[PDB]
């Protein structure tokens, strides 16, 4: 049993018709002091998988290397390493729920909520979510911490159910992940304005955008907000 | 000579010689025949049951691995049960951690290792048994061959056992047609029985003592006995 010390806020991600979209600020912080702003919290894996991660940083750092490992693992005495045998991205999924659970079954857990997002070798979106307490599920849009409340509604309001899925385009898309982003900026005080984002298109592949900003914010009506009440001036 | 240097597996004769291994590999010779064989879709296991009197049944000599894979038998039957049970586990563990199905070119690597160690260390026997695994996975049919000596080698065809270098010509010559008996399992089978009956000189195979095994495309693992075998005799 432990107590998260650093930590990075939500991770959002929705699927379209052709892949999947993820993304999370570069912010690490220590309790209330916003101390680390060159964090990447979004690990591709190969070049089908990103693996977004919340929560304790030193154990994010922990399951990056976790994940080198796999990758250099499954190369071994692997001639279709970078073809049939390559890591797909629900293998790479079943193996961090597998230690998420494990982890917390010995209750020393990693102190953190993980999506795995990508697209399988038949072109299949994947994305799929675990925490701290080894739970586990799926739906067309998922988001940790402040995004499961602020960022859900919002990419909901886009692909609602299964069948909205075919019908939303990658601009679409990644127009509501952006426009997320900078609500969470608005009212999560753990939120950095600087953030990255990828894409994972059956058919463009891995695209990994980095240093992100949220832009186009409205803050021109503060100036007429005065006082708490009766206050005129 | 020999004598001197065939106590144990721990030591190396004059020539470089591993002995005790020789004589496990002979137990194998002393084993009924099996045979194994794949096209492009499915591969094919062949194996002629001994029986020890007319009263005796005729001892199993194929044990299913999983839903994908699977293996037959010559020589000492424990060894072969010890084995493909860690065959079995192998591709259990690779299923429930991964969820991916295991490859067959590593579970011979896997074979190969756990072999190995019982070659190298004081107190412990060579695995007195030969093994032939058929598999379908992500790049299709396979067929390998195991030795106690911890070889393993992938082939298109072959045979082990008693008499074995009959089917194993056979199939050396047939190579060219079977490959190609792609979308239809009755031929290959009965090409597996052809090259089988050429390892025969005792009897001729019979319905209780006939046992094929079969796996490919959109066949799971499934093992024919009896009068199942009875349209291939």
């Amino acid at each position: 049993t432990q107590q998260p010390i650093v930590t990075g806020t939500s991770v959002i991600s929705m699927k379209y018709d052709n892949g999947v979209i993820i993304a999370a600020d570069n912010l690490g912080s220590y309790g209330s002091l916003l101390r680390f702003n060159g964090v990447e919290r979004l690990i591709p894996v190969g070049d089908n998988t990103v693996v977004g991660i919340s929560g304790d940083i030193s154990d994010m750092q922990h399951i990056e290397r976790l994940l080198k490992d796999l990758v250099t693992e499954n190369a071994y005495d692997n001639p279709l390493a970078d073809a049939e045998e390559a890591l797909e991205p629900s293998y790479i999924f079943e193996y961090l729920a597998t230690v998420m659970y494990q982890r917390r079954s010995k209750m020393n857990p990693l102190w953190n909520a993980i999506i795995v997002a990508g697209v399988q070798s038949n072109g299949d979106q994947f994305l799929r979510y675990v925490n701290l307490l080894g739970v586990t599920y799926s739906s067309p849009t998922l988001a940790t911490g402040f995004g499961a409340h602020m960022a859900n509604p919002l990419l909901r309001k886009v692909v609602d159910r299964e069948s909205d899925i075919p019908k939303t385009t990658v601009q679409v898309a990644e127009e509501a992940i952006v426009n997320a982003m900078r609500v969470l900026y608005y009212r999560d005080a753990r939120s950095s304005r600087n953030f990255s984002l990828a894409i994972i298109d059956k058919n463009t592949g891995l695209t990994f955008k980095k240093n992100l900003q949220v832009e186009n914010m409205k803050w021109d009506f503060a100036k007429d907000i005065k006082g708490y009440g009766t206050q005129k001036i | 000579f020999r004598n001197n240097y065939d106590g144990d597996t721990v030591t190396f004769s004059p020539t470089g010689r591993l002995f005790q291994v020789e004589y496990a590999l002979e137990a194998i010779k002393q084993g009924s025949v099996t045979v194994g064989l794949r096209s492009n879709t499915h591969a094919v296991l062949v194996a002629l049951k001994r029986n020890a009197d007319e009263l005796s049944s005729y001892q199993k000599k194929i044990i299913k691995c999983d839903e994908h894979m699977g293996l037959s038998l010559a020589g000492l039957a424990p060894d072969a049960r010890v084995l493909s049970n860690y065959l079995r586990q192998q591709c259990n563990y690779s299923s429930l951690v991964f969820n991916r199905k295991l490859a067959v070119e590593r579970a011979g690597h896997l074979l190969c290792d756990k072999a190995q160690k019982n070659t190298q260390s004081y107190g412990g026997r060579p695995y007195g048994v030969g093994l032939l695994i058929i598999g379908y996975d992500k790049s299709g049919a396979h067929l390998l061959e195991f030795q106690p000596s911890g070889n393993v080698t992938e082939l298109y065809g072959t045979a082990i056992g008693a008499r074995s270098q009959g089917a194993k010509t056979y199939l050396e010559r047939t190579l060219d047609t079977f490959i190609k008996i792609d979308g239809n399992p009755d031929e290959l089978i009965k090409a597996g029985v052809e090259a089988i009956s050429q390892s025969l000189r005792d009897e001729s195979l019979t319905v209780d003592n006939l046992s094929i095994a079969i796996v490919g495309k959109d066949t799971p693992f499934t093992i024919y006995d009896g009068e199942a075998v009875a349209k291939y005799i």
